[PDB]
Formats: structure tokens, sequence, C-alpha cells
RNA sequence: GGCGGUAGGGGAGCGUUCCCGAUGCCGAUGAAGGCCGACCCGCGAGGGCGGCUGGAGGUAAGGGAAGUGCGAAUGCCGGC
RNA sequence: UGAGGGCGCGAGCGAUAACGUCCGCGUCCGAGCGCGGGAACAACCGAGACCGCCAGCUAAGGCCCCCAAGUCUGGGCUAA
RNA sequence: ACCGUGAGGGAAAGGUGAAAAGAACCCCGGGAGGGGAGUGAAAUAGAGCCUGAAACCGUGGGCUUACAAGCAGUCACGGCCCCGCAAGGGGUUGUGGCGUGCCUAUUGAAGCAUGAGCCGGCGACUCACGGUCGUGGGCGAGCUUAAGCCGUUGAGGCGG
């Protein structure tokens, strides 16, 4: 009962090609090259799916910081009042109401200058 | 087996970008004073002759 | 009219009249659920307390399932540790009705 | 059949290191751990087949799929001199049947029967018993099957 | 999802630098380029504003840097490390006394030498009256 | 309708004729000929016995007129190759690839 | 409540070749194999589905036997 | 598995040198070259990664710009 | 065949079609090779003629590139072309975030430590006997056969 290779070894190399689509030169047609750059991706995609928030976590703040300093106060001084107001609402994204109607946020600012000064 | 040596198999673009300077200039030509033929500058066409220097062929 | 809402560990900015994906909840896929957890108002209604005072937003479900299976292959270099794994992330094809209270 | 001679020295060669061409790493040379011929038999205790002989017989009795016989319109040699016997007994080609008898005539009368396999009174192979969906046997059997156990 | 605009109209700015401390001035300028003074800040599309800083030969800096700080330029040849002081430039090229400071605060990618384009620092003053001249102080 | 003709199996390396074919491409046949008949190469001859033979069967088999057609598309691929050895030095034997070709020329219709 | 993980240990599975299952069944209204796909099942190795090509074998559910799963060995053959 | 290595410490050797070595305790890399600060930097600092989410609290470390966060308040200090 | 004086070493290479019915004839052309017509169920079965992958070469088309610093990818957004029904999806990438290839040995890597040009196939814990543990089944003061002998020929029974 002999069982040569046959189908098995090829179909797999076709799947790696299937995920190596648009990879420069040999990196998408040479098999044991495509095997490699897939290793980094699934790692590169892992870490960055952990990172994509911290990216936006940072971006939101600057926009927020851009807003508060347009009333005349810093981001550090902005947040505290909100926290002093105990408002677990402000998903740092949802503070994007600087081009999503501003008085909705412009009057979040004055509810900060209260409980501190 | 000798001296300097390529290190890495030269890639495709690599190989190909060198080869832009290799495409052929198509031949420039004029038409014969008499013949309705196409012919180089400063030449004598392989059918006609001239008017101060023969070439006249045969049937 | 600004309709904020906070469900499944994340909040969102809703204007009333289109669909949304949110995580599941112990519900039958053909009904309508209430989120008395609400924030704000498009005519300016700040909330000194976190959660509003009793207001709400009404949303209609649709079904369940998954969007994309996203492969999660973990490979540690050097040390023969490759893993091949993926999953589906279910959700609720959620349709929001009103902001009534 | 290849010889036993190094292919090219390993020292100062450029290529790898190698030897005789029976080496499985090559091609066409030798097999690795190929399947040389060998027996598969053993010695299963008789008390497993003895009891194993009984178990299967009742299995057809437990389902009724049994019949001892003694009377035959086909005590001679003709496949036609049997299928009518089956007609007058109850075998309408619906389901398979194993047959036992000590008469080498009835076997002929069904040795060409696709749904009826011959069987001598002795080698009641539990394979063919469980193979066929119904069983038939005779007293000429039910004295040795009895002398086995009974 | 997140807010991103589509079209963006920029705005220009007028700034002087008489008595303005050198570095602290040019610091806000970079922020004023990288429009993080714009809640519609965009981390790639280059929304940077256009700062037109008239006058600079009258720029002063803390300490004795006028006779102490030197800038470096490297040709490639030996003996190429050209060490130019903050004084000799404040005499025939007082225009790049700020430039080779903001580029020191602009980011590193290709967007930098786009942001730095959206800014010119003459020393006159009274620059080419293009149009609007938003003098922010 | 396009008309085609391949000169299978032509002992000339591809890298050579591709330089030539890539000159009559898009040119009208009249110029294509005058281009070829004065193109100091070697592939120019092989095209001629496959061009005017591809413009031929655009007439003797595909009822078109030569007075109109144009170089629609023209390409060449790579056939096999005879293998010959090259006694290099000190006993080395480095083979050599004498390459053939597969010159392919198709022609269309100007107007009408 | 725990679930990073090398040598190593245990458990679970997918695939290939062949046999019982078969004088069975699927197959000319197109099998095995090869090109695709953004469809579906599975976390998986994999299994189904639509299209193209090919042209004659292929074999379920439960058991059994293996020459059984490749990315490297300056591995071997061939081609490039 | 029985070649280990780093750092803090207590010794010996060494020149109260060695990113040198031999020991003891402990820690960590090896097996955590997976994350954050240390510009970079296996073992220095924080912190054990089952997967997903454009959610919130934090440690180290940081808050003028690249670079997210006070050119924060009060009090002194230094002109290199 | 080929190598070696010599003993001796010692390969590669099967596949049209059921039937040659294998292209008469015409045309380009020196021929080779092709176009057409025709046989054939099929010439996309054309005489290295079943299937035809992969490396490798080229033509056509969609996206991009001549202010840019790069294990060549990942994440985000926009942009171009295409599919599609809301919405969504495919292919490309301009900008921004991060990003020190694989295996093996090494305490130790990104490495100036081994190895691989690439692709496709062959290729690496099986077997026999005895024995320890585990487990599944048979009998249970018992348990069990070996050579061999009767018989269909992929049947077993005796044999202590
Ligand atoms: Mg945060
Ligand atoms: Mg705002
Ligand atoms: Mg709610
Ligand atoms: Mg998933
Ligand atoms: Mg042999
Ligand atoms: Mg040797
Ligand atoms: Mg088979
Ligand atoms: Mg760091
Ligand atoms: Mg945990
Ligand atoms: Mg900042
Ligand atoms: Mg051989
Ligand atoms: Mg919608
Ligand atoms: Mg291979």
């Amino acid at each position: 009962p002999r069982a040569k290779t046959g189908v098995v070894r090829r179909r797999k190399h076709k799947k790696i090609l299937k995920l190596a689509k648009g990879y420069w030169g040999l990196r998408s047609k040479s098999f044991r090259k495509a095997r490699e750059t897939l290793f980094a991706a699934g790692n590169y995609a892992y870490a960055h799916r952990k990172r994509r928030k911290r990216d936006f976590r940072r971006l939101w703040i600057v926009r927020i910081n851009a807003a508060c300093r347009q009333h005349g106060l810093n981001y550090s001084t902005f947040i505290h009042g909100l926290k002093k107001a105990g408002i677990e609402v402000d998903r740092k994204n949802l503070a994007d109401l600087a081009v999503r109607e501003p008085q909705v946020f412009a009057e979040l600012v004055e509810r900060a200058k209260a409980a501190q000064g | 087996a000798k001296h300097p040596v390529p290190k890495k198999k030269t890639s495709k673009a690599r190989r190909d970008a060198r080869r832009s300077h290799h495409a052929l200039t198509p031949p420039t030509l004029v038409p014969c004073p008499e013949c309705k033929a196409m012919k180089p500058p400063h030449t004598v066409c392989p059918e006609c002759g001239y008017y101060a220097g023969r070439k006249v062929l045969e049937v | 009219m600004f309709a904020i809402v906070k469900t499944g560990g994340k909040q969102y900015r809703v204007e009333p009249g289109l669909k949304l994906r949110v995580e599941k909840l112990d519900a039958e896929p053909g009904a309508t659920v209430e989120l008395p957890v609400l924030l704000l108002g498009g005519e300016k209604t700040v909330v000194g307390t976190p959660v509003v005072e009793g207001a709400s937003v009404v949303a209609e479900v649709l079904g369940h399932g998954r969007g994309k299976k996203i492969l999660v292959s973990k490979f540690k270099a050097k040390v023969q540790y490759r893993r091949k794994k993926g999953h589906r992330q279910p959700y609720t094809e959620l349709l929001i009705k009103e902001i009534r209270g | 059949a290849y010889s036993g001679r190094k292919i090219w020295p390993q020292k100062h060669t450029g290529r790898a290191r190698h030897g005789d061409i029976g080496a499985p790493i090559f091609v066409g040379g030798g097999v690795v751990f190929g399947p040389k011929p060998r027996d598969y038999s053993y010695t299963l205790p008789k008390k497993v087949r003895k009891k194993g002989l009984a178990m299967a017989v009742a299995d057809r009795a437990r389902e009724g799929k049994l019949l001892l016989v003694e009377a035959f319109a086909g005590v001679n040699g003709k496949t036609k001199e049997f299928l009518a016997w089956a007609k007058e007994a109850g075998l309408d080609g619906s389901e398979s049947v194993l047959l036992v008898t000590g008469n080498e005539l009835v076997r002929r009368a069904a040795r060409n029967l696709p749904w009826v396999v011959t069987l001598a009174p002795e080698g009641l192979n539990v394979y063919d018993i469980v193979r066929t969906e119904r069983l038939v046997m005779d007293l000429d059997a039910w004295e040795v099957f009895q002398n086995r156990i009974g | 999802k997140t807010y991103v605009p589509k079209q963006v109209e920029p705005r220009w700015v007028l700034i002087d630098a008489e008595g303005k401390t050198l570095g602290r001035l040019a610091t806000k300028i970079a922020t004023l380029l990288r429009g993080k003074h714009r809640p519609d800040w965009t981390p790639n599309v280059a929304m940077g504003d256009f700062v037109v800083v008239v006058n600079a030969d009258k720029i002063r800096v803390t300490g004795k840097k006028l006779e102490q700080k030197i800038y470096t330029r490297y040709s490639g040849y030996p003996g190429g490390l050209k060490k130019i002081p903050l004084e000799k430039m404040l005499a025939t090229h007082p225009e790049r006394v700020l430039e080779h400071a903001v580029k020191g605060m602009l980011p590193k990618g290709p967007l930098g030498r786009r942001l730095f384009k959206r800014l010119k620092v003459y020393a006159g003053p009274d620059h080419p009256h293009q149009a609007q001249r938003p003098e922010k102080l | 309708m396009e008309a085609k003709a391949i000169a299978r199996y032509v002992r000339i390396s591809p890298r050579k004729v591709r330089l030539v074919v890539d000159l009559i491409r898009g040119k009208s046949l009249e110029e294509a000929r005058n281009i070829l008949r004065y193109t100091n190469k070697r592939g120019a001859y092989f095209v001629a016995k496959v061009l005017e033979s591809a413009a031929a069967n655009a007439v003797n088999n595909h009822d078109m007129l030569e007075d109109r057609l144009y170089v629609k598309a023209a390409y060449v691929d790579e056939g096999p190759a005879l293998k010959r050895v090259l006694p290099r030095a000190r006993g080395r034997a480095d083979i050599i690839k004498k390459r053939t070709s597969h010159i392919t020329v198709i022609l269309g219709e100007k107007h009408g």
C-alpha cells in the first residue's frame, strides 16, 4: 500500500499564494517566500489591531485639546472638571462634537470651569 | 569559478530598467526623386539609379 | 437630535434613523429593546450625572450571525511556534426606532 | 542493483556529500522502511470463536432470520430446482442469504446465485454469517454445530 | 466612526518677531503648521496654515548665542563640516535663522517639506501684500 | 477581423526579435515593410516571411484587402531550445542555450 | 477560577494509498485531476457550492492496514 | 536536562581594572527577540499577551515641536 | 547509448485517436512554419499528438511611480478602476502610525555563525522475536497452544 504525495503538497502552496496576493515580486509567487511574509503579517496585524485604538486614542485627544484651547483652557484642565462632574460618558471619540454641532460641546466646557475655580 | 561576483540574483525590474536604453531607433528614410520608392538619405535606390551615376538593374 | 447611547462596553453617536452593529444580548432576534442608558440631546441636554435622568432610546433588532472571519495566526519567530486560528465576532443587526421618554 | 561506490569525493567537491546510490535520499536507489513481505495471522483463542460462533447464530434467531431445513425439492443438481424451493419456502430475492448443507448438489443449484453464497457445514465463518442478511442451515450441520457446542 | 473632512480651506497668518524670543516663538509656529489648533486636525492630508513672518534680523535669543551658537553644514568632502555661527547668518542670511529651526520641529516624513513650504520668513518688513494678513499675536 | 500567422520554431533567441517586433507594432503595413526592409538586424528577415505571410492570409483566406490593413498586435514567445556544450577550460563543460522563437503577428482593418 | 511558552508529557482531530462494506451505489444529463471565487460549514489541519477545462473512473456512514502530510539536509532527478 | 547567561548583593582571584573568571542568595533572558519608558539596546523600569471591539482606570516613565499630556501654581538656585 | 585501456560503472525515454479516416487541394514562403478547406464526436486530440500545475518568458488591459531613504509588510483614511440592491464588495496605493527576513546550533541575535537561486516530484521511527506498563475483550484454579493432520479454495476443525 503505497501512498505517494500527489494532491496534498500542491494545494497548500496555492493557499499561501492565495494570501500572498499583491506581494512584491517573488514574495507572492515563490512559495517558501510567501510562507515568510505571511508570518510577519499575522504578527504585524496582531500588534496593530491592539494598536489601532492607541492611534485613535491619541488622535481624539489632540482634537479635544484643539477644542479646549479654543475656549481658552488646556486639555488637562478640561478633563478634570468633567471628571469632577463625574461623567463617565465622554468616550474620547464622542468628544468629536467640534464639527458635530459645537454648542453641544462648547457648553460642555463651561460645565468644567465650575468645579475647580 | 572566479573573481568579483554578483551577490544576489538581480531582480526583474532591476534587469529590465537597465534595458530601456536598448529599444531600436526605427530607420529614417526619404522617397526617391523619380521612383515612388522609399530610400535612405544620400543614397541610390535598389531599383532606379540616378541622373549622374547609374545603378540601373534588369528584369 | 443627538442620540448618544452606551451598550456592550462601547457608546455611540446615533441620529435616529438607520441601522447599527452592536454586540449580542440575551434576547430573541425578533423584538425591540430599550436603552434607558442615554446621553445628551441635539437641542443641548448635558448630563451632570453620568447616565441621564430616566430618558431612553428604543431600538429594533433583526438577526444575528457574523461579519468577517478574521484570521488570527500567532507565530513566534525562531521557536517553531506557529498557530493558525480565526473566529467570528457576532453582533446585532440593530435598528433604532425612537428616543421616546 | 546499483553498486557500492562513492559518487564523488566529499573533500574539495563544491556539491554536498554522498555515497552509494542505493541511498534513499537520492532517487531510484533504495526504499526507506518499505513493506517487506510478512504474515498477518495469529492465534485467536478458540473460546472466542466458539462463543463467537454461537453469538451470531442466535443473532439471526433473536431476529428470526433463521431456518433449519431437511426437505428439498432440490436434492439434485439444478439452479431451477431450488429457486422454486425458495419460492415455496420464503426467499423472494429481497435480502441476502447464507446457505449451509452437506449436499454438494444444492450448492450447484445456487452456486451461481448472486444473493446466496455457498458454505460447507464446517467453516461457519462469522464473516459470511454477519455478511449475509439471513441464514439457512441443515441438520447435517446441526450435528457438528452441536458437536462444537450443543 | 471618526470624523474626517473632505475639502479644506486654509488660512494665512501674519506674525512679527521683534523682541520675540527665538525658539519659543518658532515653536508655536510648527504647531501652527501641523494644524493641531484645528479640531478638524488631520494626520496626513496636510491642512497646515501659511505663516508669513515679517522681519527677523531683529530677532534676539537668550544668552550670548549670537556669539556662541554655530550651525553645521556638511558638503561631503573632507574639511566640509562648515560651522557657521548665529551672527554671520544674522547679517547676510537672517532668513534661515528660523527655517533651520522649524524644520527641527516639523515631523520627519515627506509631509514635512510640504508643511515647511506653507511658510515664508522675510526680514524687512512689509512683505508682498498678497491679500489677507491675519496678524495673530 | 484580425488575421494571424505564427512561424513556429525559429532558431533565433527571443530577446533579439522582441527588439524588432517592438517597432512595427501600431505602424501601418506600408511603413512596417519599409521599416523592416531597411532594419539592419537579423530578425527583420524572419518577420518578412511571417508578416507578408500574415498579411497574405489576410487576403488569400480571410477576405480582406491589403490596401488598408494595419499592424493590429504582434508578439513572440519562447519555444524550447537545443542544448550544446561549451568546452570552457580545465575540463569544465558549460552547456549553451541556442534559443528558438515563436513570432506571432496579427493585423486588422483601418476603417470601413 | 485558569488558558505566553522551547526541550518533553497526555488528549483530540483533518488529509493521502489500499481492504470489508460491493454481483452496492454515483458517473456520458461528464468521474478522478487541473484553473478560478468576494459563497457556506470548521477556531483548525480540512469538508461542501457556482463557473471553466478534462474525458472514465470514483466510492458514503461504521471497522481495518499503511511506503502516509515537507521549507531547507552546500538533500537527489528534471526544468527554468 | 545535566555547556547556560544577565543584574542587584557577600566574598576569592585580578591591579579595591577588565561588557574578565570561580562561588552563595534572589531575580529575570533562555522558554517572554510578544507590549510600553530607557532615541536605538535579550534579561534596567513596568507589566504574564486565549481571541475581538475606533470603550474606560493605570505602573514605569513623561506633559514646548517630531511626541499623546500644564510653556500649571507657589518658593529658592545657576550665567556656564 | 555514454564514461573507462581495463575490469567495471550505467542512465533518460510510455500514452493522438476506437478507427490514420493523418490533412487532397489552394495561398505566403527557399524550405521549415503557418492561414483556409476538408476527415474526425472533438484538431481548443496535429504526429514527443491523454491530462496540463509551478518555476521562467512575452502581448493586451485597470491602479501607480521621475522630492525620495526602503525584510518590501500591517493598520487608518482618502483617491482610481471595476462588481454589486440599500448598504456593501474586489483590485491598486498617496499620505500618516508601527515594523531588525526563515530554519539550525547557539546563553546570545537583525547580523560579520550553518544552510538554501526558484519551482515541481523521491526522501526520513515501520517490521520480526522476546519483555515491562497501560488498556479492550475470552475463560476463570485454571488459561493456552506450536509444528503438523481432514476440506471449499480468501471456510474452519482437530492437534495438550
Ligand atoms: Mg485613553
Ligand atoms: Mg469639539
Ligand atoms: Mg441606551
Ligand atoms: Mg475572527
Ligand atoms: Mg534494481
Ligand atoms: Mg571523499
Ligand atoms: Mg485513486
Ligand atoms: Mg523603547
Ligand atoms: Mg488574563
Ligand atoms: Mg502636545
Ligand atoms: Mg537515475
Ligand atoms: Mg444604512
Ligand atoms: Mg518543493
